[PDB]
RNA sequence: ACCCGGUGAAAUUGAACUGGCCGUGAAGAUGCGGCCUACCCGUGGCAGGACGAAAAGACCCCGUGGAGCUUUACUGCAGCC
RNA sequence: GGAUGACCCCAGGCGGUAGGGGAGCGUUCCCGAUGCCGAUGAAGGCCGACCCGCGAGGGCGGCUGGAGGUAAGGGAAGUGC
RNA sequence: GCUGGGGCUAGGAGUGAAAAGCUAACCGAGCCCGGAGAUAGCUGGUUCUCCCCGAAAUGACUUUAGGGUCAGCCUCAGGCG
RNA sequence: CUGUUGGGAAGCAGCGCCAGAGAGGGUGAAAGCCCCGUAGGCGAAAGGUGGGGGGAUAGGUGAGGGUACCCGAGUACCCCGUGGUUCGUGGAGCCAUGGGGGAAUCUGGGCGGACCACCGCCUAAGGCUAAGUACUCCGGGUGACCGAUAGCGCACCAGUACCGUGAGGGAAAGGUGAAAAGAACCCCGGGAGGGGAGUGAAAUAGAGCCUGAAACCGUGGGCUUACAAGCAGUCACGGCCCCGAGGGGUUGUGGCGUGCCUAUUGAAGCAUGAGCCGGCGACUCACGGUCGUGGGCGAGCUUAAGCCGUUGAGGCGGAGGCGUAGGGAAACCGAGUCCGAACAGGGCGCAGCGGCCGCAAAGUCCGCGGCCGUGGACCCGAAACCGGGC
RNA sequence: GGGGGGAACCUGGGGAACUGAAACAUCUCAGUACCCAGAGGAGAGGAAAGAGAAAUCGACUCCCUGAGUAGCGGCGAGCGA
């Protein structure tokens, strides 16, 4: 393979899509923008996501909600993120948070909590929560929780 | 890595002159041929490892 | 800081280009700020003047035209051929032009 | 530079799972005295957005 | 462009 | 003003090989139709047309345009109490 | 049909504004290029009733010009009035 | 009363036997540079070629009515058949 | 180095040579070896620097027990009016402070988002402090940067000429040739200008100078036109001229025929724009998003700033991000969760192809394209508003 | 010893409006433009009466990330540790 022969797939590199050059191109004169609206304009519309004519806008006739905040934010809590015994497949003999963060499934800052979702495996699995359904798979399959806190 | 073999092939027009820390695609596939030490070659091993 | 002529006036020069290719002369004149020399008897060109003083019955004169200072080559007063300069110091610390096919002195 | 969430519609909406938009349904927050149970019952529930609505709001929410 | 000649009053079509 | 000698502009100007009537046509045609009339090119004159030139209509309306002005419009500020 | 554009056959579609989509041409610049074309003439200019292409264009030939230009294949844009 | 020379007062400010006059040949708020590429839902303009398809001028809402958002109507890709 | 074409060799041909130097610019065209350079090395009496190496000085450095002397005042602190912070009066702390009041010296005081307690953190009202950071008048290096309408306003005697009372505004204008060899001399002419002569490879390269497009003006030649109705063409035939069973030029007669653009329901339109020609002239970039697409990897994918290397060499760096679980306002629970008394109902959720290997795929990273957000965001255009000056 | 100058950069003292909110006043533009003072090759900042929940850290400045998060907001437009 030699430079000349360096090539990308077809599909890879497509053309751009250039306006108002010229009649043949099917682009030119209004460069595919039409007739005299704001639209055409530079600068044309407001943000389509939320301006709709000046009426009351489809998002702000809804009502808010629940517990938005207040100075000074957010309340410092525990944080649990679940791992399902499936994910657990892999490793043999022992499994602690600092483990699983390392396989990319536990991200840091998160006190492990181990769900149900699959199927126990004789392993010590040493977590800050187990589920109801997890502890019982758990213990049936010969594995051995070790809570800590 | 032979900074004394280096400096001998630097001015040929036919060759081009290269460090193993520097192998890249673009300098293999510009030439046509591809002359390594043993000593390259292992680091060559070592960087598609 | 200055032009370099590896070149001097009077010194013997072999023109290597041009029509006078072959040509030796004596280096007559070196115009630094021009890059160019002129060489006894090379490169001659003929010259309108004017009736006037000096030149009456006016007409024509010659007049040897400046060669580009790099197609001039010295000839070493000792081998007798044309060479490139090289330098050498003297035991005095001075510098001095010396032939490059024998090891001459140029001066 | 980066895009911005806007706050009144994470304050208002949320994106589930699959992606659809939900929102609380409208019209009980006062005048309710002569309101059916039926229509204050039915009032306190969740309700699905239509597509095209939906999808504009959930532009406005990049970073969920 | 020096001065600019102020064009006359049009007129009035009222 | 006119003629001859000398010097020599301008706005304007899609291109022009640029006639009448009765019609037609975006509703007032040198340019379309049917007739009529008419050899080629100027010079001095007259202003009916070229919807003649000039000025992106002042009127009028439109713009969630601007500016001056007013008040027992709103909301402030200086000032004074 | 043959075997996955290799070409052949048969049938059908192919007016077009706003606009969607597809395929190309040319400009400047980079890799290709320490290469190749070049004073036995570069680019640019001016002709052509010739060659290729649906076209945008590309060749080739003559004149002019006098020193640059740049392939197959790709890359990037101050890219066509 | 007219007038020469030498001076002072200016931009929401001056001066005005009052005309919104005048403040360097256009003053209902001077000129310059700057913010600045202000903003313009308005008007104008928008450049190579070929091939396939191909609209709308409606409805709801809108300080909206020559502007918009959603739907309708066009196009492309994938899927169903 | 020689030969050869040539005005000129560096082209081409023959035979060599250097290279830690085949970056680049020159020389009469295209040169590693002719020139200037390049690689690689060398270099300062004098002034500047000197963050490194060295030395000097200033400066520094204990343990109990007592004592309760000191520890930054119109200060803390409280209140009133404000500012700063993400904080727009908010449950509004913290930091700052214009006004009023006004302490204490460690058993003193401030803070941890009103306030109180507990538990902690820190010691206000004196000062100083390199480095890592910013900028580019200046110097150098390098461009998938411009190439004289471009690039700085200025390639050139430009912040000039010119304009303005002034602040201020603000241009145009580069190229003979390898070398001036820049045309002696003679002819017409007042000169200008030309005609000869001469130089040159070339003089329609002659200084009003490379190339020399177009509009525009003219001389000469071919066809044609003074009874003719016209968007100027097109189709047909005939005549004449030219090139040599055909083609080119011209147009006499006959046929047909409502400029271009723009805006419009509708224009040849007596609606807009344009005298004509040349050049300048308008959908982009960045970061985010959303689809699509070309690849890499796949329950995983991927690094940022930096760091080492290179001097058009790549690598390291896992902080962090997206994904692997959802539901709920939240406490929380979890393949479920929320409403509910509910084992009720319902909302939102949960589950590859062949033969363990192969293909693939959640996802994610990069390239590419469409479109969106944020910026002037397709280009040109106001009347205006504001600031500091004149 | 000072005074004056210096393209940008820097700290301090003052401090707009167009504009955006498809009107506007709070809000935005923005502590931006600009005016003034001072400084230097840099300036500012700096050795905890700090952070803020870790039974933690250990001056300041700068870049990455945290994060368009926590929040702030006619809870609008937007602003944003
Ligand atoms: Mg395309
Ligand atoms: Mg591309
Ligand atoms: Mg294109
Ligand atoms: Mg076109
Ligand atoms: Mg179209
Ligand atoms: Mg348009
Ligand atoms: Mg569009
Ligand atoms: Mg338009
Ligand atoms: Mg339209
Ligand atoms: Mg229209
Ligand atoms: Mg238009
Ligand atoms: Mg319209
Ligand atoms: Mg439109
Ligand atoms: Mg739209
Ligand atoms: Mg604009
Ligand atoms: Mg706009
Ligand atoms: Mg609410
Ligand atoms: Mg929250
Ligand atoms: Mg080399
Ligand atoms: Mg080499
Ligand atoms: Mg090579
Ligand atoms: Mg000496
Ligand atoms: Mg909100
Ligand atoms: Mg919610
Ligand atoms: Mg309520
Ligand atoms: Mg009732
Ligand atoms: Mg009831
Ligand atoms: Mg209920
Ligand atoms: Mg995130
Ligand atoms: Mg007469
Ligand atoms: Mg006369
Ligand atoms: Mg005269
Ligand atoms: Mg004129
Ligand atoms: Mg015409
Ligand atoms: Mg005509
Ligand atoms: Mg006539
Ligand atoms: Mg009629
Ligand atoms: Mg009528
Ligand atoms: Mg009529
Ligand atoms: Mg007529
Ligand atoms: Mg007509
Ligand atoms: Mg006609
Ligand atoms: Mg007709
Ligand atoms: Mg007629
Ligand atoms: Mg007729
Ligand atoms: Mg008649
Ligand atoms: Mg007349
Ligand atoms: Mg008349
Ligand atoms: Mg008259
Ligand atoms: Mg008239
Ligand atoms: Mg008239
Ligand atoms: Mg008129
Ligand atoms: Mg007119
Ligand atoms: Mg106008
Ligand atoms: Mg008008
Ligand atoms: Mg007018
Ligand atoms: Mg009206
Ligand atoms: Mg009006
Ligand atoms: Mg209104
Ligand atoms: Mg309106
Ligand atoms: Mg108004
Ligand atoms: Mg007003
Ligand atoms: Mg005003
Ligand atoms: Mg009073
Ligand atoms: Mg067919
Ligand atoms: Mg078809
Ligand atoms: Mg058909
Ligand atoms: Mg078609
Ligand atoms: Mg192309
Ligand atoms: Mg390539
Ligand atoms: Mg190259
Ligand atoms: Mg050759
Ligand atoms: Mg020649
Ligand atoms: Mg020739
Ligand atoms: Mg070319
Ligand atoms: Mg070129
Ligand atoms: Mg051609
Ligand atoms: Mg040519
Ligand atoms: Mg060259
Ligand atoms: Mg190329
Ligand atoms: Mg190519
Ligand atoms: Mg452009
Ligand atoms: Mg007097
Ligand atoms: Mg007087
Ligand atoms: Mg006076
Ligand atoms: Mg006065
Ligand atoms: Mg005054
Ligand atoms: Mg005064
Ligand atoms: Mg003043
Ligand atoms: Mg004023
Ligand atoms: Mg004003
Ligand atoms: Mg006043
Ligand atoms: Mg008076
Ligand atoms: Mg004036
Ligand atoms: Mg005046
Ligand atoms: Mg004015
Ligand atoms: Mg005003
Ligand atoms: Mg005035
Ligand atoms: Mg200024
Ligand atoms: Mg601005
Ligand atoms: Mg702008
Ligand atoms: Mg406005
Ligand atoms: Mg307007
Ligand atoms: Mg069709
Ligand atoms: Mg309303
Ligand atoms: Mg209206
Ligand atoms: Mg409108
Ligand atoms: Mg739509
Ligand atoms: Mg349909
Ligand atoms: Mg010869
Ligand atoms: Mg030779
Ligand atoms: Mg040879
Ligand atoms: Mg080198
Ligand atoms: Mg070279
Ligand atoms: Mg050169
Ligand atoms: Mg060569
Ligand atoms: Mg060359
Ligand atoms: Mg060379
Ligand atoms: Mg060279
Ligand atoms: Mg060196
Ligand atoms: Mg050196
Ligand atoms: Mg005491
Ligand atoms: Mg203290
Ligand atoms: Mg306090
Ligand atoms: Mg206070
Ligand atoms: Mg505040
Ligand atoms: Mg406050
Ligand atoms: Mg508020
Ligand atoms: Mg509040
Ligand atoms: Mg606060
Ligand atoms: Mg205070
Ligand atoms: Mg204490
Ligand atoms: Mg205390
Ligand atoms: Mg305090
Ligand atoms: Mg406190
Ligand atoms: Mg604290
Ligand atoms: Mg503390
Ligand atoms: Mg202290
Ligand atoms: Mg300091
Ligand atoms: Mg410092
Ligand atoms: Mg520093
Ligand atoms: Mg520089
Ligand atoms: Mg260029
Ligand atoms: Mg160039
Ligand atoms: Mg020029
Ligand atoms: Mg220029
Ligand atoms: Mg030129
Ligand atoms: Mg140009
Ligand atoms: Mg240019
Ligand atoms: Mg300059
Ligand atoms: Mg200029
Ligand atoms: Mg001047
Ligand atoms: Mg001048
Ligand atoms: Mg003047
Ligand atoms: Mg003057
Ligand atoms: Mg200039
Ligand atoms: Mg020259
Ligand atoms: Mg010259
Ligand atoms: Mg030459
Ligand atoms: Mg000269
Ligand atoms: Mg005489
Ligand atoms: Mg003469
Ligand atoms: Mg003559
Ligand atoms: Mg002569
Ligand atoms: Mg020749
Ligand atoms: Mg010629
Ligand atoms: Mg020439
Ligand atoms: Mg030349
Ligand atoms: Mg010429
Ligand atoms: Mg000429
Ligand atoms: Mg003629
Ligand atoms: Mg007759
Ligand atoms: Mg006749
Ligand atoms: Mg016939
Ligand atoms: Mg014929
Ligand atoms: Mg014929
Ligand atoms: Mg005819
Ligand atoms: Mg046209
Ligand atoms: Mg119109
Ligand atoms: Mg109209
Ligand atoms: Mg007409
Ligand atoms: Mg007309
Ligand atoms: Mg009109
Ligand atoms: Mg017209
Ligand atoms: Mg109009
Ligand atoms: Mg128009
Ligand atoms: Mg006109
Ligand atoms: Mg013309
Ligand atoms: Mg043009
Ligand atoms: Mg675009
Ligand atoms: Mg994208
Ligand atoms: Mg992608
Ligand atoms: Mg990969
Ligand atoms: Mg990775
Ligand atoms: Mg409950
Ligand atoms: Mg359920
Ligand atoms: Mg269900
Ligand atoms: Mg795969
Ligand atoms: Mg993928
Ligand atoms: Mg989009
Ligand atoms: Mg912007
Ligand atoms: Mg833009
Ligand atoms: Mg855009
Ligand atoms: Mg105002
Ligand atoms: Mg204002
Ligand atoms: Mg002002
Ligand atoms: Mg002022
Ligand atoms: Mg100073
Ligand atoms: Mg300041
Ligand atoms: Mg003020
Ligand atoms: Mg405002
Ligand atoms: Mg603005
Ligand atoms: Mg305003
Ligand atoms: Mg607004
Ligand atoms: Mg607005
Ligand atoms: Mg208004
Ligand atoms: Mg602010
Ligand atoms: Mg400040
Ligand atoms: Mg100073
Ligand atoms: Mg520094
Ligand atoms: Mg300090
Ligand atoms: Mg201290
Ligand atoms: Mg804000
Ligand atoms: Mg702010
Ligand atoms: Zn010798």
């Amino acid at each position: 393979m030699k430079l000349s022969d360096l090539r990308p797939n077809p599909g890879a590199n497509k053309r751009r899509k250039r306006v108002g050059r010229g009649p043949g191109s099917g682009h030119g004169k209004t460069a595919t923008r039409g007739h005299k609206g704001q639209k055409s304009r530079s600068g044309g519309l407001k943000d389509p996501r939320r301006f709709e004519g000046g009426r009351s806008t489809t998002l702000m006739r809804l009502p808010k909600r629940g517990m938005q905040g207040q100075v000074p934010g957010e309340i410092k809590r525990p944080r649990y993120q679940g791992v399902n015994l499936k994910d657990l497949a892999r490793f043999e003999g022992e499994v602690t948070p600092e483990l699983l963060v390392r396989a990319g499934l536990l991200k840091k800052g998160y006190r492990l909590k181990i769900l149900g979702e699959g199927e126990a495996k004789p392993l010590k699995v040493v977590a800050h929560a187990f589920s109801k359904s997890a502890l019982e798979k758990l213990k049936a399959a010969g594995g051995e929780p070790v809570l800590l806190e | 890595g032979n900074e004394l073999v280096r400096r001998a092939a630097r001015n040929l027009p036919w060759v081009v002159t290269l460090a193993p820390e520097g192998l890249n695609v673009y300098d293999i596939v510009r030439t046509e041929r591809l002359v390594m030490d043993l000593d390259a070659w292992e680091v060559f091993q070592n960087r598609i490892g | 800081m200055r032009v370099k002529m590896h070149v001097k006036k009077g010194d013997t020069v072999l023109v290597a280009s041009g029509k006078y290719k072959g040509r030796v002369g004596k280096v007559k004149e070196v115009l630094p700020k021009k890059y160019a020399v002129i060489v006894e008897g090379v490169n001659i060109v003929k010259k309108a003047v004017r009736v006037s003083p000096k030149y009456p019955q006016g007409g024509f004169i010659e007049k040897e035209a400046p060669l580009h200072a790099s197609k001039v080559r010295p000839i070493c007063p000792a081998c007798g051929k044309p060479t490139r300069v090289r330098k050498k110091f003297l035991e005095n610390g001075k510098k001095i032009r010396v032939c490059a096919k024998c090891g001459g002195a140029l001066d | 530079p980066k895009m911005k969430t806007h706050k009144g519609a994470k304050k208002r909406v949320k994106i589930t799972a699959s992606g659809k938009v939900v929102a609380m349904k409208t019209g009980k927050r006062h005048l309710n005295w002569q309101k059916s149970g039926k229509e204050i019952r039915q009032k306190g529930r969740k309700f699905v957005l239509a597509k095209p609505e939906a999808e504009r709001i959930k532009l406005l929410l990049p970073y969920e | 462009p020096t001065y600019i000649p102020r064009p006359r009053p049009p007129h009035p079509r009222l």
